């Protein structure tokens, strides 16, 4: 709860800076590793 | 990048070398480390390494472990040496012979199963 | 009836050899495994863009076409019969009668103007292509020695006709299949005698698109990213103003009389309809120039501020109206600003403005003081003193009025005839616009994705009812990019919001092409309640389509995944799909499962309890460094300009980046020769093994070298080189790009490894710390134990049975090298990524980089040298461009190997020269010692580690409380074989009796928690 | 020749390499540490009064004397001061 | 720090957005799209 992210690359439903990036074609995609795994 | 992996490198010799004695083979000088100092340079450091080279090599004889009494003795802190005649433990870095006694070699077994014992007293 | 055209109707799609390549065409093609209509012994079959043609048959039945769009009299049609001495072509107006069909008088009746005319030269197939692009027929065509067969087959060209008509249907003049042609890529691979061997179908299905993406015919295990979904438009609108009336333009163009250039006359255009079409009926040969826009897109668009500033001038200062010009009319009567957007239409008026007798209606100021700002206007008389004295007064000596006339006559020539100007300023600075071309508005659809046009901006995307209000100035809403993404309706005036239509990337899931040919595909970062499935072409911009089947359609927080069920069971990741998720080939089916971080393991923890190991074993493990990467040069010139003076000369007006990008691979180059320097060259002295190689039972024969070689290089080593791979060359020296070979040679390598080996081998880690003191090999072993925690006898008393586990571990390493195919993968990588880099230069330079053509002597050879000079900058530009590229990533790439090869520096003098007591630097058990073998960019380690096995539980105790002293262990643990105590060694059971010469004391038997009774003889 | 000048091949001053073709130096059957490197094993160096052409050498070659029960051991040693720079 | 934000870049929708033409005109530059898309798929691979 202290690092804040931006993207962490999940699913986003059609329907803010990410919506720009996204709209530009700029996309994050997730670690093959969850949270979970990694704890 | 380069150069702050140099720099990492020249931290790491500072905190291993310099702060400490460093037991990793060639990282703070050739030869045995004894210890480092450090010296600024213009956009750098000079780390002046002193350590400890063996010198003088002498041949002797050597055995695994020595038989006694029926039991098998293997140094303590030391290996088997052969003035030629009689038989020493010596430290491993540097020639000091010492009499074979139950007090820098330890026990373990009989002598039949060593391949390369060798008779001798075991002074008690 | 119908059947499968198979991988059918490949042609030559150009004129030009080809060998040993595959190459990648966008042309109207057969798409594979189409439906195509099979007719039997017929109707006018339609041409919708190209047909392929076969006739199974063998007795010359099928005789010729018709191709045409009325087929009658009214229209032109081509004609194509084959009589068994010739063929004839006949486009011509046929009244072709209806059942055409050896008399030939029994197809058309009538023949009326013919504008072409041409004459030429076990069933069998004769497989034909027929196109019609730019007015050429084009008929590719062969026969074979015989549903369509099931083999490849391409077709060579045969004619291209000037025929000059549309054709929509045709007919077979009389077993004949009927396919038809689209806009397709397609994947050819050409033989090395140049013949079309097989094709790939790229919009076939998702394994022909990563096969198109990778460029080859065989793909291999993984996930790969392929293309991104797009949603197509599914119709257009266009949304302008309802304004309907004409502007102005006759009562500015057609004047009776026009203003002068001095007081030039402006008027304001607003609220009309601007239709430039009603140019052009100016007198003609006129001059009408733009600036920011083509003439030809005035009618659509829309304008802000439309003025018409019109005056008259002589026809040789026509040139001074433009921007930035100089001169007494842009100067001192007339100015346009730099930036001026618009349009000039000049036009000679000696009809309407010249005068026999002088005209002098139009004026012009010849001295002004100052010069004036764009668009101003001044209209003063004072007199222009061009001297020091007070000329206030009236005209005189240095002291002019300042307009002058122009006395147009008709009887002056072109250069100073009067021409009328109108200059036509508008602001495309989009803004709520009065002034728009002749367009028709259509409805407005929103929620839906359509191309849409407002006002001229132009875009496709999806409307939707906008909550932000725009003031009334304010037309159109920009983002941080720039780009609109809100619009007021031009009729409505409702504010709506524009975003772009649904798309996203696909990733092909594929077990290898040799294993299957079976795919899954990930659309990432998407629900599947929000895949796209539109069943005609007009989403999935793939056009393929992988259906739903139920079980098959799985949700991962990476994307909805298509093709793979999703199981209850976990296993170690196969294919990584993400967010936990991974995918398989079962054996028959993809699976998708959560990954297994591996098998749970409960340690069974007590106060009391301790496992102490019985037995050990000797590992033998591997670990692969590369050390260097290949030494490159680029002959600069050569490469960007190849054989061309006129580039070279061209090219050294660009600065100093040849230099550069020399010196910086110049820079990598000597860097490779430092890393294996400092790699294997740590020895100072080359030892040699002793002739007679008994070491106490352990066998060395797999590492050491071997003096039958004509290398000397030991069985690993040699296993090593044949592993890792190390015309293409040639033709890549043929574009300046050389390999420089490096400063050691694989041999001199060979001879600091076996230096190296001999040295650890007969004098243990003293070599590296100053003179080689020799010793034997058992004792250097039990030096090795004594470092590791473990007593000298537990190797005299075990020397057989570890000598042997180490020689069958050794033993086993051949194997494991040899049979595991990526094991050497680091190695390869790095020689894979330098031929991939090296042809990835090469074959940029076939890219036009937006030039008409990637060959220099073709645009020097075709073109003057003004223009030709811009085809040549984008040339150069381009691979100056994939030089700075391939420069940057190369540094990129030998920072990583020297961190690599500084790595294994460390390594060497660590694990080679020493015993390391680093946790899993050697190795991952206890590090014992280290064995270097050379490989062929790199270096290969075998760490001998011990492994404890064979553990045991006993009962422990802090320490022992005897005639109530307290005694801890002075070198072990205090052990119970379940009544008696012992204390043993941390790493090798080996119970001793407790004595007061193997503990000692500290304290009464009060403090220490957990101490036990019992006697301390 | 592009670039004009031309170095004259007087026979024992041409040799061939795996870098290529070296004008103006003679090679040697002597190995010397590499001075200028040529590439492929192949070294460079003013001999004295002419450049010269070489194998380079790995260094001396040198046998520890092996057996399966002599040890050497040092009686003596020296203190060395080295330096690094970083 | 162990691993950073894993990134994918649509080359033809960031140059060309919505744009055919530009599409096509893009389609003449090399394979400057597919090395950006290798390199960041490489550094992809590496995060994890
Ligand atoms: C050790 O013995 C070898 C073989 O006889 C000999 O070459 C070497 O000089 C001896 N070492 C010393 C220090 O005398
Ligand atoms: C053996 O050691 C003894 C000392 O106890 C002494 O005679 C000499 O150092 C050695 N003798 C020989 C013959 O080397
Ligand atoms: C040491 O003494 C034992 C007992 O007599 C004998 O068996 C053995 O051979 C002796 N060792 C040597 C090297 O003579
Ligand atoms: C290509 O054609 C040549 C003709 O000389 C032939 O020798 C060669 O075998 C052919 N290649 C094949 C069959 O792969
Ligand atoms: C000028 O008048 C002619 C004749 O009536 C007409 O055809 C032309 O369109 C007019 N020009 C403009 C710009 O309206
Ligand atoms: C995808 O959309 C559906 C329908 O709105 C929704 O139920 C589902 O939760 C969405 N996916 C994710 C990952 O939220
Ligand atoms: C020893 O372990 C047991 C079981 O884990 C625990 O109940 C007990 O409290 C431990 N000893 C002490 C002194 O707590
Ligand atoms: C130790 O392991 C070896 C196998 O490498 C086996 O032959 C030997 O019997 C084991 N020792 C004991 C005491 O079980
Ligand atoms: C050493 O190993 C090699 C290969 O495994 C074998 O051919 C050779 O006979 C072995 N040598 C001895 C002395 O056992
Ligand atoms: C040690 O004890 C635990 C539980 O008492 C048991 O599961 C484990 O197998 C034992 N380990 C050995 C080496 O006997
Ligand atoms: C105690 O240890 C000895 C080995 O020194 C063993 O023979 C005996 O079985 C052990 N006691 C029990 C109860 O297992
Ligand atoms: C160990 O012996 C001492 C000697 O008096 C006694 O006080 C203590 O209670 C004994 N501890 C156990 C656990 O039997
Ligand atoms: C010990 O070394 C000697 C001489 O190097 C050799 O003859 C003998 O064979 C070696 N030991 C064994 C067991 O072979
Ligand atoms: C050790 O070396 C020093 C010189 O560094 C010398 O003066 C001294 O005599 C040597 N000692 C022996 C025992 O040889």
């Amino acid at each position: 709860n202290k690092v804040t992210l931006a993207d962490a690359g999940f699913i986003k439903q059609y329907g803010d800076l990410i919506c720009a990036q996204k709209f530009k074609g700029l996309t994050v995609l997730p670690p093959l590793l969850t949270d979970e795994m990694i704890a | 990048a380069e150069i702050r992996a140099s720099a990492n490198l020249a931290a790491t010799k500072m905190s291993e070398c310099v702060l400490g004695q460093s037991k990793r083979v060639d990282f703070c000088g050739k030869g045995y480390h004894l210890m480092s100092f450090p010296q600024s340079a213009p956009h750098g450091v000079v780390f002046l390494h002193v350590t400890y080279v063996p010198a003088q090599e002498k041949n002797f004889t050597t055995a695994p472990a020595i038989c006694h009494d029926g039991k098998a003795h293997f140094p303590r802190e030391g290996v088997f040496v052969s003035n030629g005649t009689h038989w020493f433990v010596t430290q491993r870095n540097f020639y000091e012979p010492q009499i074979i006694t139950t007090d820098n070699t330890f026990v373990s077994g009989n002598c039949d199963v060593v391949i390369g014992i060798v008779n001798n007293t075991v002074y008690d | 009836a119908y059947t499968n055209s198979f991988t059918r109707g490949v042609y030559y799609p150009d004129k030009v050899f080809r060998s040993s390549v595959l190459h990648s065409t966008q042309d109207l093609f057969l798409p594979f495994f189409s439906n195509v209509t099979w007719f039997h012994v017929n109707p006018v079959l339609p041409f919708n863009d190209g047909v392929y043609f076969a006739s199974i048959e063998k007795s010359n039945i099928i005789r010729g076409w018709i191709f045409g769009t009325t087929l009658d009299s009214k229209t032109q049609s081509l004609l194509i019969v084959n009589n068994a001495t010739n063929v004839v072509i006949k486009v011509c107006e046929f009244q072709f009668c209806n059942d055409p069909f050896e008399s030939e008088f029994r197809v058309y009746s009538s023949a009326n103007n013919c504008t072409f005319e041409y004459v030429s030269q076990f069933k069998n197939l004769r497989e034909f292509v027929f196109k019609n692009i730019d007015g050429y027929f084009k008929i590719y065509s062969k026969h074979t020695p015989i549903d369509l067969p099931q083999g490849f087959s391409a077709l060579e060209p045969l004619v291209d006709l000037p025929i000059g008509i549309n054709i929509t249907r045709f007919q077979t003049l009389l077993a004949y299949y009927v396919g038809y042609l689209q806009p397709r890529t397609f994947l050819l691979k050409y033989n090395e005698n140049g013949t079309i061997t097989d094709a790939v179908d790229c919009a076939l299905d998702p394994l022909s698109e990563t096969k198109c993406t990778l460029k080859s015919f065989t793909v291999e295990k993984g996930i790969y990213q392929t293309s991104n979904f797009r949603v197509q438009p599914t119709e257009s609108i266009v949304r302008f103003p309802n304004i309907t009336n004409l502007c102005p333009f006759d009562e500015v163009f057609n004047a009776t009389r026009f203003a002068s250039v001095y007081a030039w006359n402006r008027k304001r255009i607003s609220n009309c309809v601007a239709d430039y079409s009603v140019l052009y009926n100016l007198a003609p040969f006129f001059t009408f120039k733009c600036y920011g826009v083509s003439p030809t897109k005035l009618n659509d668009l829309c304008f802000t501020n439309v003025y018409a500033d019109s005056f008259v001038i002589r026809g040789d200062e026509v040139r001074q109206i433009a921007p930035g010009q100089t001169g007494n009319i842009a100067d001192y009567n007339y100015k346009l600003p730099d930036d001026f957007t618009g349009c000039v239409i000049a036009w000679n008026s000696n009809k309407l403005d010249s005068k026999v007798s002088g005209n002098y209606n139009y004026l012009y100021r010849l001295f002004r003081k100052s010069n004036l700002k764009p668009f101003e206007r001044d209209i003063s008389t004072e007199i222009y003193q061009a001297g020091n004295k007070p000329c206030n007064g009236v005209a005189g000596f240095n002291c002019y009025f300042p307009l002058r006339s122009y006395s147009f006559r008709p009887t002056y020539g072109v250069g100073h005839q009067p021409y009328r100007v109108v200059v036509l300023s508008f602001e495309l600075l989009h803004a709520p616009a009065t002034v728009c071309g002749p367009k028709k508005s259509t409805n407005l659809v929103k929620n839906k994705c359509v191309n849409f046009n407002f006002n001229g901006l132009k875009g496709t995307g999806v409307l939707t009812e906008s909550n932000k209000k725009f003031l009334p100035f304010q037309q159109f809403g920009r983002d941080i990019a720039d780009t609109t993404d809100a619009v007021r309706d031009p009729q409505t005036l409702e504010i709506l919001d524009i975003t772009p239509c649904s798309f996203g990337g696909v990733s092909v899931i594929t077990p290898g092409t040799n294993t299957s040919n079976q795919v899954a595909v990930l659309y990432q970062g998407v629900n599947c309640t929000e895949v796209p499935v539109a069943i005609h072409a007009d989403q999935l911009t793939p056009t393929w389509r992988v259906y739903s089947t139920g079980s098959n359609v799985f949700q991962t927080r990476a994307g909805c995944l298509i093709g793979a069920e999703y199981v209850n069971n976990s296993y170690e990741c196969d294919i990584p799909i993400g967010a936990g998720i991974c995918a398989s080939y079962q054996t028959q089916s993809i699976i998708a499962y959560t990954m297994s971080l591996g098998a749970e393991n409960s340690v069974a923890y007590s106060n009391n309890s301790i496992a102490i190991p019985t037995n050990f074993t000797i590992s033998v493990t591997t670990e692969i460094l590369p050390v260097s990467m290949t030494k490159t040069s680029v002959d600069c010139t050569m490469y960007i300009c190849g054989d061309s003076t006129e580039c070279s000369n061209l090219l050294l007006q660009y600065g100093s980046f040849c230099t550069q990008l020399k010196r910086a691979l110049t820079g990598i180059a000597v860097e490779q020769d430092k890393n294996t320097q400092e790699v294997f060259a740590q020895v100072k002295q080359i030892y040699k093994t002793p002739p007679i190689k008994y070491f106490g039972g352990f066998n060395f024969s797999q590492i050491l070298p071997d003096p039958s070689k004509p290398s000397k290089r030991s069985p690993i080593e040699d296993l090593l080189f044949n592993k890792v791979t190390l015309d293409l060359i040639c033709a890549q020296k043929f574009k300046g790009l050389t390999v420089l070979p490096p400063l050691l040679t694989d041999e001199m390598i060979a001879q600091y490894t076996s230096a190296l080996l001999a040295g650890t081998i007969t004098s243990g880690w003293t070599f590296g710390a100053g003179p080689a003191l020799q010793i034997p090999f058992p004792m250097q072993m039990a030096y090795r134990f004594n470092g590791i925690g473990v007593t000298q006898n537990v190797l005299y008393e075990n020397q057989k049975l570890i000598a042997n586990q180490f020689n069958s571990a050794i033993g086993k390493i051949q194997d494991s090298l040899s049979s595991t195919p990526s094991a050497l993968g680091k190695l390869q990588d790095v020689v894979n990524h330098n031929a991939q880099a090296l042809n990835t230069l090469v074959k940029q330079l076939s890219s036009k980089f937006g030039a008409i053509s990637s060959v220099l002597n073709d645009i020097f050879s075709r073109l003057d040298p003004p223009e030709a000079e811009v085809q040549i900058d984008r040339l150069i530009t381009g691979r100056l461009q994939s030089l700075q590229t391939y420069v940057t990533q190369q540094l990129i790439r030998a920072a990583e190997i020297r961190a690599s090869a500084n790595l294994a520096a460390t390594k060497m003098s660590e694990c080679v020269l020493g015993q390391s007591k680093r946790v899993d630097f050697c190795g991952k058990g206890y590090h014992l010692m280290s064995f270097p073998q050379s490989a062929p960019h790199g270096v290969v380690f075998l760490h001998v580690t011990y492994v404890p096995a064979q553990e045991k539980n006993f009962t422990t105790a802090p320490a022992i409380c005897h005639d109530g002293k307290a005694h801890f262990p002075r070198e072990g643990v205090f052990v119970s074989n379940g009544t008696h105590w012992f204390v043993t060694q941390r790493n090798f059971y080996e119970p001793q009796i407790i004595t007061t010469d193997n503990t000692f004391v500290s304290g009464n038997c009060d403090v220490v928690i957990g101490i036990v009774n019992n006697t301390v003889y």
